[PDB]
């Protein structure tokens, strides 16, 4: 949507919101996990330990984006641009 | 021969894993805490 | 008797030191050894407790022998650390 905040779709929105990733982001910083302590969190207790995880290459917003080339790319020259150089056709043409 | 007349335009989803988390461990943090004397006798067992 | 897992009036000739907190250091509880940083506490112990543990039995909290006040306890050593480097045969510079 041009006007909204996201840059993603609405479906990618729902799709989104439907699972539960845990935490967010891929930063635990040293004072939030000692001023949270009687929280008991489990990202923390593994941090501790050793135990990291790292973050994709490829953020949301980079992968939404290649999303919507696809789909943009499709809508407008459709299965030509998978083989060679897209080429421009009309969406009724394409459905034909 | 039964031979349709109409038809319908459907649209279902398909629902791929594409990837999972990315983690590392470090060897002798989890096995070992902050403890030194822990840490040497790690390195005298071997290094897996 | 036993050694590390209740309260005790009975100790060993040691010398007691002021208590350090907010920094990692090599800390002495009635007895236990450890390394860490030593935090205040939200815990309420039981007056027949004197150690907590966390979900991994790893000692998390302890009530200070004199003052009474519970003191949560956190590894020294923590976060991910990666190095980049061009190749040692093109340079010996790195980040980090
Ligand atoms: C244990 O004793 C300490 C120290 O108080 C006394 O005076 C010292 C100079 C020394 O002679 C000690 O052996 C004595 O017990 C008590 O510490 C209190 O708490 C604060 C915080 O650190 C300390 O600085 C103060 O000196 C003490 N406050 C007072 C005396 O009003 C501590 O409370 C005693 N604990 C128990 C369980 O008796």
């Amino acid at each position: 949507d041009p006007l909204k905040p996201t840059k993603r779709s609405f479906i990618e929105d729902l799709l989104f919101n439907k699972v539960t990733l845990a935490d967010a982001g891929f930063m635990k910083q040293y004072g939030e996990c000692l001023g949270d302590i009687n929280a008991r969190d489990l990202i923390c207790a593994q941090k501790f330990n050793g135990l990291t995880v790292l973050p994709p290459l490829l953020t949301d917003d980079m992968i939404a984006a290649y999303t919507a080339a696809l789909v943009s790319g499709t809508a407008t020259a459709g299965w030509t641009f998978g083989a060679g150089a897209a080429l421009q056709i009309p969406f009724a043409m394409q459905m034909a | 021969i039964a031979i349709p007349t109409n038809f319908s335009i459907s649209i279902t989803t398909e629902v791929m894993p594409v990837s999972m988390a990315k983690t590392s461990v470090d060897c002798n943090m989890y096995i070992c805490g902050d403890s030194t004397e822990c840490a040497n006798l790690l390195l005298q067992y071997g290094s897996f | 008797f036993e050694l590390l897992n209740a309260p005790a009036t009975v100790c060993g000739p040691k010398l007691s030191t002021d208590l350090i907190k907010n920094q990692c250091v090599n800390f002495n509880f009635n007895g236990l050894t450890g390394t860490g940083v030593l935090t205040p506490s939200s815990k309420r112990f039981q007056p027949f407790q004197q150690f907590g543990r966390d979900v991994s039995d790893f000692t998390d909290s302890v009530r200070d022998p004199k003052t009474s006040e519970i003191l949560d306890i956190s590894p020294c050593s923590f976060g991910g650390v990666s190095v980049i480097t061009p190749g040692t045969n093109t340079s010996s510079e790195v980040a980090v």
